[PDB]
């Protein structure tokens, strides 16, 4: 950006920015069981 | 009024993850006209 | 059909199953065939 | 059908629907079609 | 069918009934019939 002795409109610059985008999702899972499967099971700490 | 907010309640085999709410309004209405001759009504066209 | 929104967005409805399994999806004929007493109330299709 | 008793009085059964709306109506024929495994177990009419 | 276990062993699945009582049982061929959105969506029903 060299300027002469006179001056004036000689060197215009610019500035830019940027945007960052993030998203949030939902997740999950489940498991079911019956009382008989906990009572008459070969083990005793199946739930644990 | 019966309100069940999502959370520990409203979880079941329908939805293990409680993500539904509920609010029900129930009432009981009934009326008796003792003296219908004291009730006056006129019909007309505007 | 990927998510529970897919059935809902499509207009197809889903019922929670009790005995074992996930959900049963119902379409409007599938509901209307479902609500038939005798041969008369099935769709034109069946 | 106007009221919930109409389905009961008619003889159709009524299942509550969770995810979307509710109250799908089942008739004996519709159930028997709905209870079919292979082409042999559907009713005569279909 | 006698008991709920006989259902699951057969592979037939069943749902609960709120307004009227009973265990409506879903078959194999019933589901896609029950899930159809249009006449082309039946699984070779009619």
């Amino acid at each position: 950006p060299a300027l002469t002795e006179n001056g004036g409109r000689v060197n215009r610059v610019g500035f830019t920015r940027i945007q960052l985008i993030g998203s949030i999702k939902k997740f999950g899972f489940f498991y079911e069981w019956t009382q008989e499967a906990m009572d008459f099971d070969t083990d005793e700490e199946l739930d644990s | 009024t019966y309100t069940k907010k999502p959370g520990i309640e409203t979880v079941s085999y329908a939805d293990p993850y409680g993500e539904m709410g509920l609010t029900s309004i129930k009432w009981y209405y009934g009326s008796l006209i003792l003296r219908p001759e004291w009730i006056a009504l006129f019909k007309t066209v505007a | 059909y990927s998510d529970v929104d897919a059935i809902l967005a499509d207009g197809k409805q889903a019922v929670a199953v009790k005995h074992g399994g996930g959900l049963v999806v119902v379409g409007e004929l599938g509901a209307q065939v479902l609500a038939a007493k005798d041969v008369s109330e099935l769709p034109d299709g069946v």
